[PDB]
């Protein structure tokens, strides 16, 4: 097809193979953390962790949507004046 | 002086299924494209 190059990483066996000390959370790490904490937090309220349907995040995103529509109407009537 | 013992058969406790349990390797870090606000700001 387009001949893609799946991410790879070998070894080093030399001097520059243990010098970096760069702490920077990549997108994957923050996604993984979100998911792990939403599979634990759904293991002490639902008592099953097959994670097929999560209602907790549903509740939280519902209250968030309430907040966002709140601020939207706030400014959309602030423009009214 | 002493009694007699007869070679009654030994009982069998359930032994091990000494096989080779195999495990599938995990997935392969699927590449995720940038969220892109332009096509992410519809709601």
């Amino acid at each position: 097809d387009r001949r893609s190059f799946s991410s790879r990483t070998p070894v080093n066996e030399n001097p520059d193979g243990v010098q970096y000390r760069r702490g920077f959370v990549t997108r994957h790490q923050v996604s993984g953390w979100r998911f792990v904490m939403r599979r634990i937090a759904s293991g002490v309220a639902l008592h099953d962790t097959r994670m097929l349907v999560d209602p907790l995040r549903t509740q939280s995103r519902a209250v968030l949507t309430g907040a966002l529509i709140l601020v939207t109407g706030l400014v959309g009537c602030f423009i009214f004046s | 002086s002493r009694l007699i013992f007869e070679h009654q058969r030994r009982l069998t406790p359930p032994t091990t299924r000494k096989g080779t349990i195999t495990i599938e390797p995990p997935p392969q870090l699927p590449r995720v494209v940038p969220p892109s606000l332009l096509r992410r700001v519809l709601p």
